[PDB]
């Protein structure tokens, strides 16, 4: 099996080689990555980072960006996951198919985030903060990224303040998701390396 | 070490 | 070489077995770990958490707490690292005994954190915030941990706003250190694994 | 799957 919901189905043909499975996987997740790229070009300060930092922020923040965007793919009430093809699989189904604790963590993250029911403006501004908050370890001009990060955060607070005048705490709740997304990312690369069993 | 590295080729190609 | 400044020294006697090298090392870091435990017992609402969640917060967050208490081991002006023995070593020294990006990432972090010029009190509350922010994978009462975190965060914002009135932005910066600390934790864990393989 | 050299020191105190 391949239980990543970027798949179009967790079901893998047992009679296809590893690289042909992976290529099928790829023509499913490749569009979603390209939309993170497109989305980055539309963050205005982003185009003003060097080419190297732009690529590095995307290399490191794409997963986090997607976890935010596709959090809606985790139905906490139905206890189902929607895969990219559109089909839904129960949690119980996926656990017997190989899934474990990262799936449960993603449901808890998604439940709490879907709970906020952010609009698309709030979300798109949130995701951009998530992108330029990517781990900085390969970044050359850290100060300029932290200045873009700082600018995008200020817009987030202003937008939240106008949209939730009586609920200021949403803003801090959104920031405190950043370490949660970073743990989901680590565990999820650990899942990727375990691809070698 | 290996992470979202299978994503590298898609990002560089839009650059 | 054992280039972790929790060591007494980065020099390892080569006529020593792995298990006794680790014995001496553990002699050096175990007091700092035990001190985290005693700090935790002093954070206002920590002891009211279930026993299991206290332990799982300290299992996952001790490193990030220590990375904050020991940020002064990293002197940016001198490019030296002070080991727990008190001996000082230069980055170039450590780079040739095996150190790399994680060491540099840590100097960057210490530089940014010392820049915020916080009082001890603000530091001890930020560190409580850090601990209760630990990865939530093994946590059984998520809302109680996040209620403790949200109240510590709020307490911290009031103290930072009162003491740095020329700069409320120090609170946001502090918040954005939580994904940084999480990334250092993941980098450092990987270095730890590597030392074992 | 690690960094749990710290467990023993922490679980002892409880
Ligand atoms: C292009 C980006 C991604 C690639 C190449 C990728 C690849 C993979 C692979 C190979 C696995 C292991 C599958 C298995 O062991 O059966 C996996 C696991 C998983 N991935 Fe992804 N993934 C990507 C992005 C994402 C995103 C954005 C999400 C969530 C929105 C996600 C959610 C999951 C989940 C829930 C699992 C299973 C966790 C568990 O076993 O508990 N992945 N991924
Ligand atoms: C009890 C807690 C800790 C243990 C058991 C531990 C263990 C280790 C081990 C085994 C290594 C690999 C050393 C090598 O390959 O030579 C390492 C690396 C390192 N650790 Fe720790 N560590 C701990 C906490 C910390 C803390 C709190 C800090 C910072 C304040 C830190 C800073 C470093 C650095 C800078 C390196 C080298 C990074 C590099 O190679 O670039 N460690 N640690």
């Amino acid at each position: 099996h391949l239980v990543c919901p970027m798949s179009k189905s967790p079901y893998v043909d047992p009679h296809k080689s590893g690289h042909e499975i992976w290529e099928e996987f790829s023509m499913s997740f490749t569009p979603a990555v390209k939309e993170v790229v497109e989305f980055a070009k539309r963050i205005p300060g982003f185009r003003d980072l060097s080419q190297h930092d732009q690529v590095n922020l995307l290399k490191a923040g794409t997963f986090e960006v997607l976890m935010v965007r596709f959090a809606s793919l985790f139905d906490a009430k139905e206890r189902t996951v929607t895969f990219l093809s559109g089909k839904k699989y129960s949690v119980d189904d996926l656990h017997s198919m190989g899934a474990g604790d990262l799936l449960n963590s993603m449901f808890e993250f998604s439940e709490k985030l879907n709970a906020l029911q952010l609009s698309d403006e709030e979300m798109s501004l949130f995701t951009a903060v998530v992108l330029v908050s990517a781990d900085r370890s390969g970044i050359e001009n850290v100060n300029s990224v932290e200045a873009l990060q700082e600018t995008l955060i200020r817009a987030l607070r202003t937008l939240i303040m106008k949209n939730h005048p009586n609920e200021a705490s949403i803003f801090t709740k959104l920031l405190l998701k950043l370490p949660d997304l970073r743990s989901l990312n680590n565990m999820h690369s650990e899942e990727l390396l375990a691809f070698k069993v | 070490i290996t992470l979202a590295d299978h994503i590298c080729q898609i990002i560089t190609q839009d650059f």
